[PDB]
């Protein structure tokens, strides 16, 4: 039980006892590139692209 | 007997009667002004976690707001202390109020133009490389060498 | 149903009816400061024909505010675009932020 819930809040999200797809939501957000934080400094020549 | 006009809140489900639950409040929001054009930064109350630049959810760090800035926006800061390197976006502005302290370096990125800064105490270098001109610094201090 | 004056429940030939429209919502706290001395102007959220210059309803055209201006009135303009000529009155200030 701990090893599940502890992973659910990996992205600072409240546990929801009324929903039975919480772990699903966390997995989805992981792939989403749209949610990554926007950078705020000039890129350097030694920074990698993916 | 319950009415059907829709001016009702006591719709009774199974069981004898409904009583009442959460009713449709209006939620009078606070004042909005230059919502997505001007941004606020603060340390006392801001929180970048859900910040929007509004007076009620101002950004907590300078680096956060600058990243979300759009061309023509205006970043307005408030007294306090802030940390983190950054580089203002092209066609933008930065304004200070009262004492302000910054812990980091500020760089004008390649091909940037139209920037404007004022009223800041920068505790680090200020690199200017690849710039395209049209810049203006005012009432600023640097603890190290401009380059 | 209780005869107390403050009772909200009501009855009609259709049945016992009640909507929030009959329930008074306490009025919100209007924010203002230097209300008649500080005439805010904002492109984003202004509305000249109904604006008073206050944060609640700031102007949208500088010219409109200036005409409404008074002695000592400060005309503050937020970043953006504007159009229209004008002629400021005596004892007045203008400050284009950003």
């Amino acid at each position: 039980i701990s090893e599940i819930a502890n992973a659910i809040n990996a992205f600072g999200d409240l546990y929801d006892c009324s929903r039975l797809d919480n772990l699903k939501a966390a997995l989805q957000k992981a792939r989403s590139i749209c949610d990554l934080p926007p950078f705020a400094d000039a890129p350097d020549l030694d920074d990698r692209i993916a | 007997l319950d009415p059907v006009a829709g001016n009702l809140i006591t719709a009774t489900p199974d069981g004898l009667v409904l009583l009442a639950s959460g009713i449709p409040f209006p939620d009078p929001s606070s004042v909005n002004i230059s919502d997505n054009v001007t941004l606020r930064v603060d340390e006392v109350t801001g929180d970048d976690a859900t910040a929007d630049g509004s007076l009620q959810k101002p950004y907590k760090t300078i680096v956060a707001a600058i990243g979300a800035s759009n061309a023509g926006d205006n970043i307005e800061v408030y007294p306090g202390s802030y940390a983190g390197n950054f580089a203002p976006k092209s066609d933008t502005t930065v304004t200070g109020r009262g004492f302000v302290y910054v812990d980091g370096n500020v760089t004008i990125g390649a091909a940037v133009s139209g920037v404007t800064v004022s009223g800041l105490f920068i505790d680090g270098n200020l690199t200017i490389a690849g710039a395209n001109g049209t810049v203006e610094f005012i009432n600023t201090t640097v603890s190290t060498s401009i380059i």
